[PDB]
């Protein structure tokens, strides 16, 4: 069990892209973005 | 047969087939040496050695042959603590007999230190885990291998810039394996600054023109160590590097065994978080076979907090993380420098229709004030919140102008700010990557990390 | 040297619970061996301090002779005569205790194999011998007298200094070091007597709770006395750095911060060793606190803090002090030999409300009043680069708010040292600051300051009740 959830590396016998390129252009409408969205209405709307 | 002087035989030639502390592998040769060697003591187990034939005249071999009768004529396989001393001091011998570069068959020798480095390092565990029954302080056994290794490490001497020839001596071909297992140890006895010297001294060490010479496990699992030594001193973009690099490496290695599964979720557990700090996320697809799905669900909690500047739910999200955060060194650091990036995309997002849509230079305090009010929440002052928090403790929205002086600071915000008309001009544009520019450009070009090909 | 050999644990139910080497040894053709006992290798000397109370035990002629000493004092009106003639005791003292074992002879270090479990037997808190010798080097406080106009060092109220190397060639003799419960009951008395002397003490009291605190190294002992005098000393010295900056009293904020930390260092160590042996200590979340704000911008102690049990972590005291690390983490701090790291805060607005908020220990904002200048420096540096270059001069009013300066003076004076031109008389002009780090290359550093609300604070409670708790 210990072995396995260290994070020391474990002993084995010896014998590409992964990042997201840009997620600022990637939007997608979230949660907490539309009630920002929303304050931003309200705060619009009640100054002038 | 006399299988002592037959022992002594093979050690003199370098055979060393039995010279293992491992009694898995030992046993039966050993039981029949310890019976044999009964009645003779130790002034006639040394003179065994001294006066064999063929025994090489070196003083540090000939103590540890005779270490090595001594261990076999008094181990108890019953008691592992009751056997240590002769363990333990064979194990010295037998290092020993590696710093003289010229030492008598040093190179048969290199195997055996490795393997019977193995066993001791296992066995020093087991014996530090029983520290108060032994009346041993904290990591004593295996704080003593890490003292024989590191005098090993410092006993390897870089190469002749005029060598001979090419060969690789196996002091120079354990060179990776011994800095990697010194490491580890420093690590697992909980002072990774210990890594200091280690780190510092392996590259002037090395006689390999290029890192990537080495076995492409030893260089995933250093660049794993380096990141987290990294880390642990808070240089994010240089542990960024090895992490990454080091993941790269191993989905270059042919998936074999299970170990290098979990060998790449260690490395991910430390990748994902230094990414994120640096304003980078994942792509899952490439780590599925390294991560659960609730891990991935885990850290998409965090990614979408920090994406769209939710600060309270970051705090939250840490909060219920916490412990195993602690545990991999991983919630202070994301405590102290998620939140910028975070602040960054909120104001992002805000600038984003306050600017580039509605056509607003000027960004009010006022506003900024309430769009912190909903991405903060809550507050050491507020009420219900009676006792202070590294999560309620460290964000106010009243602080609008500070956040935005360091964002400003951190170049993750193009803006003049005028503290007297409580306002920030940014420049008025359509293209919001002008105001708020991409987070991991601004910060890896303030922060340049190493080559993250070491050589 | 030839003391008695030490052996290997050979206990039984030791042996059963560590386990065998491998499952059935017989089964290779082992035997189950009487093996005689073999003796402790060197690498397994434990030389951990002690962590539990011990008797108090004095060897008879130890004892005398220190009452001997006593009356000499007392019966030997001449200064001069007493410090002859206890030095002659003296030499005849280290031979004899040599000989009975209770110190190590001073011809040469050894071994840790054999090492003495050293006692302390003073019961004064300063050594009938060092008295006579201050008495005769007019090396005595006054506040170690019990008559001002007196010349010769009190049995009462002197207090041993710290033993310097320059003196004390040869190792401390019991009857010089006191032991622990000796040693409480000094601090009781510097807790008790002479906190509100300071800061006319400061250097009495600094040197004197630094020969406490050696006294236990001496006997190589972390057991209660040694956890409660260094924390009572940790305060002691964090009350100090307030009194001595709003005081305006010369002292060496370098001198007292370097045995803060040393003394905070014990602690952990302590702590540490306390956790290893399944006990516990009742105020360790405090002293982890202080350690957090000892080394404010040192990672080392995130990354220990990290480790700890989660009651520790999550003490309000801890908590605090981690916000703090926080708000005062700044990557654009500038050092020779500090690196750099990503996304800082550099919340100095909050590091300001945090100072104000009557939840921060009082203690621990003392502590956190060495910063102020820094902060300052580097939320002003922050400002200036945000404003353009035809900006106004920014209004001291709102920087004082700001910075929570407490008066118009020190603000002046803040720019004046960091030559950031004053317009109007009431106005920084920000662009002027051409200094990067608040470190400036060919001068000392601007003198300490303190904030009005910590010393309103203090003025409304007692230095005993905070040394206490």
């Amino acid at each position: 069990k210990s072995l396995e959830e260290d994070d020391e590396f474990e002993d084995f016998p010896i014998d590409t892209n992964i990042w997201e390129e840009n997620w600022d252009d990637v939007e997608v409408d979230d949660d907490f973005t539309n009630e920002l969205k929303a304050e931003l209405d309200r705060y619009k709307r009640e100054n002038q | 047969m006399d299988m002592a002087n037959q022992l002594l035989d093979e050690l003199a030639h370098g055979n060393f087939s039995h010279l293992t502390l491992n009694l898995s592998q030992n046993g039966r040769e050993i039981a029949i040496l310890q019976k044999q060697l009964t009645g003779f003591d130790d002034k006639q187990l040394e003179t065994f050695v001294e006066q064999h034939p063929a025994m090489p005249n070196d003083t540090r071999f000939k103590i540890m042959c005779t270490s090595f009768l001594n261990y076999a004529r008094d181990v108890d396989p019953w008691s592992a603590w009751s056997s240590s001393d002769l363990i333990f001091e064979f194990y010295q011998c037998l290092i020993n007999c590696l710093i003289n570069d010229n030492a008598p068959h040093i190179e048969m020798l290199i195997p055996v230190a490795t393997r019977e480095t193995e066993f001791i390092i296992n066995l020093a565990g087991k014996l530090d885990s029983f520290h108060l029954q032994l009346h041993t302080r904290s990591h004593q056994f295996l704080s003593h291998i890490s003292s024989i290794l590191s005098r090993l490490f410092n006993s390897i001497k870089p190469p002749r810039g005029n060598a001979s020839s090419t060969n690789i001596p196996g002091k120079q071909r354990i060179l990776l394996y011994l800095v990697n297992k010194l490491n580890n140890i420093y690590f697992r006895i909980e002072s990774p600054q210990l890594c200091s010297n280690i780190f510092k001294n392996f590259q002037p060490k090395s006689m390999l023109a290029h890192f990537n010479e080495y076995q492409l496990d030893q260089q995933i699992e250093y660049r794993y160590l380096l990141g987290r030594y990294y880390l642990l001193n808070s240089q994010v973009h240089n542990a960024f590097v090895q992490f990454n690099e080091a993941f790269q490496s191993l989905l270059n290695l042919p998936l074999t065994n299970q170990a290098i599964t979990r060998n790449g979720t260690r490395i991910l557990n430390y990748m994902i978080p230094t990414g994120l700090i640096l304003g980078k996320m994942v792509k899952w697809g490439p780590l599925r076979p390294f991560l659960s799905q609730e891990t991935i669900d885990n850290w998409s909690v965090l990614y979408k907090h920090v994406r769209y500047g939710n600060i309270q739910g970051v705090s939250l999200w840490l909060r219920q993380n916490e412990r195993h955060l602690c545990a991999r060194q991983l919630l202070i650091v994301l405590l102290e420098k998620l939140p910028m990036v975070t602040y960054r995309n909120l104001i992002k997002t805000v600038i984003k229709s306050w600017t580039t849509e509605w056509g607003q230079n000027k960004l009010p305090y006022s506003l900024i004030e309430r769009v912190l009010q909903l991405s903060i929440g809550p507050t050491f002052e507020d009420p219900g919140a009676q006792e202070i928090t590294i999560y309620n403790g460290i964000h106010s929205p009243k602080n609008v102008e500070n956040v935005l002086v360091t964002l400003i600071n951190l170049g993750l915000l193009r803006a003049n700010c005028f503290p007297q008309l409580q306002l920030c001009v940014v420049k008025k544009t359509t293209m919001i990557q002008e105001i708020v520019p991409p987070v991991n450009e601004r910060i890896t070009k303030m922060f340049p990390a190493h080559s993250h090909v070491l050589w | 040297p030839d003391k008695k050999k030490k052996y290997m644990i050979n206990d039984a139910k030791t042996i059963q619970l560590v386990g065998p080497l491998i499952s059935s040894p017989d089964n290779l053709g082992f035997q189950k061996r009487s093996h005689k006992a073999r003796e402790l290798p060197r690498f397994l000397i434990n030389q951990e301090p002690q962590l539990e109370k011990r008797a108090f035990v004095q060897d008879p002629w130890d004892k005398a002779n220190q009452e001997k000493m006593i009356s000499l004092e007392e019966s030997i009106d001449d200064l001069n005569e007493l410090y002859e003639t206890l030095k002659k005791m003296r030499n005849t003292e280290r031979s004899i205790m040599e000989e009975k074992g209770l110190v190590d002879k001073a011809d040469s270090a050894k071994d840790l194999y054999d090492a003495i479990v050293f006692q302390g037997t003073c019961l004064d808190m300063c050594p009938t011998f060092e008295r006579s010798r201050r008495n005769v080097e007019y090396t005595v406080y006054s506040y170690e007298k019990n008559q001002p106009n007196d010349k010769k060092a009190s049995r009462t109220k002197a207090l041993k200094v710290f033993a310097r190397p320059a003196a004390a060639a040869a190792p401390p003799l019991p009857s010089d070091v006191r032991p622990p419960h000796i040693l409480v009951k000094t601090l009781d008395y510097i807790v008790d007597n002479l906190l509100t002397t300071l800061p006319e003490s400061e250097g009495f009291l600094w040197d004197r709770m630094r020969s406490i605190r050696q006294d236990f190294t001496y006997q190589n002992y972390s057991g209660p006395e040694a956890v409660d005098c260094n924390e009572r000393i940790v305060r002691i010295h964090l009350l100090i750095l307030h009194i001595m900056v709003k005081s305006n009293v010369e002292f060496s904020l370098q001198q007292e911060l370097e045995q803060l930390h040393k003394s905070l260092i014990t602690l952990s160590e302590i702590y540490d060793d306390v956790r290893s042996s399944g006990g516990t200590c009742p105020n360790e979340a405090e002293f982890r606190a202080y350690a957090l704000l000892s080394k404010i911008r040192d990672p080392q102690y995130d990354e220990n803090i990290q480790r700890l049990p989660k009651h520790i972590f999550q003490d309000k005291l801890v908590q605090m002090a981690l916000c703090f690390r926080r708000v005062i983490s700044n990557s654009a701090y500038t050092e020779r030999g500090f690196v750099k790291t990503e996304n800082c805060l550099n919340f100095y607005a909050r590091f300001f409300q945090l100072m104000q908020s009557p939840s921060l220990p009082l203690l621990m904002g003392f502590f956190l009043q060495m910063h102020l200048t820094d902060i300052r420096f580097y939320a002003l540096r922050a400002l200036s680069h945000t404003l353009n270059k035809k900006h106004k001069p920014i209004p001291f009013i709102y920087l004082e708010n700001m910075l929570l300066f407490n008066n118009r003076q020190e603000i002046i004076e803040f720019c004046n040292y960091y030559s950031i031109e004053i317009i109007n008389g009431d106005a920084a002009d920000l662009k002027t600051l051409q200094h990067y780090s608040h470190k400036l290359s060919e001068t000392q550093p601007l003198k300490k300051t303190y904030l009005t609300c910590l010393e309103r604070r203090l003025q409304k409670t007692t230095y005993k009740g905070l040394i206490n708790g």
